[PDB]
């Protein structure tokens, strides 16, 4: 594994966010979290 | 398909969030009762807290 390999994963496997919502008597807003959030997950 | 790898998990959260003077804080509003004054309302609220 070259250095650029690690760069590419750590860059790509730490995305941002993406959020939409469902719309019928209710509405819910659904999120999707790509950001890592603790050293163990890196 | 997205549900091959994405699982849908229910949760309940705040819509907004307010900080006031560097602290997390809830915003509280109200009026004096009819016949009472802005100072009576302020005194009442401050007693209540």
């Amino acid at each position: 594994i070259t250095a650029t390999d690690v760069i590419s994963a750590v860059n790509d496997q730490n995305a941002q966010y993406a959020t939409g919502k469902i719309g019928s008597p209710y509405v819910y807003s659904i999120t999707m979290q790509g950001r890592l959030q603790n050293p163990s997950e890196f | 398909p997205l549900d091959s790898f994405l699982t849908l998990q229910r949760s309940s959260g705040p819509d907004d969030v307010k900080r006031f003077n560097l602290f997390p804080a809830a915003q509280v509003q109200g009026q004096p009762a009819p016949g009472y004054t802005s100072g009576q309302a302020i005194e009442a609220i401050a007693q209540v807290a």
